[PDB]
Order: structure tokens, then C-alpha cells, then sequence
């Protein structure tokens, strides 16, 4: 124990963009996030609710137009993607809160 | 017209970006800026300047000569 155990440093969030463009691949993956509060925070519960409301989609989902989620509904009706998923990844004192999706090259905008 | 998604084909190129609320609008504006404009002028003087000095000398001559022409001295 006694010698040179350190605690974790806090991690700076940038917010920033990384675009690795490869038209040889047949579909686009985007993953967007704002900064999360992380493990401890009471706000996780409430964010997870809001996330749940947006939810997730997949082209194998049963019954499309009538989904509760307005994202997932429009996604399915207008064939705007193949998949999405909301998320809230937690770390100590920080985390990534957003969604990731997958779609055709002419969907990336509308999906966004 | 022509639309994004349908422009051209591009493979293997990573663009790294930054939010403008994360960075300076004016970064090293005089530190790096003044060295560049010098370099750009240096770059272009011998193409841009000589016709205008050519004009300059033909203007100041043609002025000098025109009004000196409307003179006599003997007879």
C-alpha cells in the first residue's frame, strides 16, 4: 500500500470532431455526444429516462411507423437509417451522453 | 445543381476538427500573420508591381511633357 498509489486525474472534455472518411465502406457510422456527469451523479437517472424516450431502432424491429419514439418512427417511415441507439457512458466525474447511428450516405443529414 | 453525398469519391482521409468555443478566433495574429503577408508579397511583387511602375513612369512623363510642349523659347 504505502508508496505511490495515486488518485485519478479529472479528464478534460473537448467537443470537437473526428471525421475518418472512407467511401469504400457501404454505410456511415456517426456517434455524437455531449459531456456526461459520470457515475455518482443523481442526474444519471433523469438523463436515462430522456434517453429511454428517444430509445433505439434497428431495421429488424417489429412494427415501424407506430413506434412511440418520434425519432424511431420517422427513422422507420422515411427509411432514414439501419440502426440507432441512445447512450450514457459513465466514468468517474465525466462521461459521454448521446446517440450513435448507422445509415446510407444520403441519410446522414436527415438523421442528424 | 450538385449536392453533398453526391459530389465525389474519397477514401482514407481523417479530418480532425475543433469547436470555435474551444479555440482562439485570433491566434498569433501578429506573431504569425505579419510573417505571412510579407512572404505573400515577396511571392508576387515581380508579377504585379512592374506593370504599375511602367504605368507610373508613363504617367509622370506624359504629364511633364504635355505642359512643357505648350511653350516656346526663341521666336
Amino acid at each position: 500500500d504505502e508508496d505511490a498509489v495515486p488518485t485519478l486525474s479529472p479528464c478534460r472534455f473537448t467537443g470537437s470532431q473526428i471525421c475518418h472518411r472512407e467511401d469504400g465502406l457501404p454505410l456511415a457510422h456517426v456517434a455524437i455526444a455531449v459531456e456526461g456527469p459520470g457515475w455518482a451523479h443523481p442526474d444519471n437517472v433523469a438523463l436515462q429516462v430522456a434517453n429511454a424516450i428517444i430509445g433505439h431502432y434497428d431495421c429488424t424491429y417489429g412494427g415501424g411507423a407506430h413506434l412511440s419514439s418520434p425519432l424511431a418512427s420517422i427513422a422507420a417511415t422515411n427509411k432514414l437509417c439501419q440502426s440507432f441507439q441512445t447512450f450514457n457512458i459513465c466514468y468517474a466525474d465525466t462521461g459521454l451522453l448521446g446517440a450513435h447511428f448507422v445509415c446510407d450516405h444520403m441519410s446522414i443529414d436527415d438523421m442528424m | 445543381g450538385r449536392q453533398f453525398g453526391h459530389l465525389t469519391r474519397v477514401r482514407h482521409v481523417i479530418t480532425y476538427s475543433l469547436s470555435p468555443f474551444e479555440q482562439r478566433a485570433f491566434p498569433h495574429y501578429f506573431s504569425k500573420g505579419i510573417p505571412n503577408v510579407l512572404r505573400r508579397t515577396r511571392a508576387c511583387i515581380l508579377r504585379v508591381a512592374p506593370p504599375f511602375v511602367a504605368f507610373y513612369l508613363v504617367y509622370t512623363w506624359g504629364t511633364q511633357e504635355f505642359e512643357k510642349s505648350k511653350r516656346k523659347n526663341p521666336a
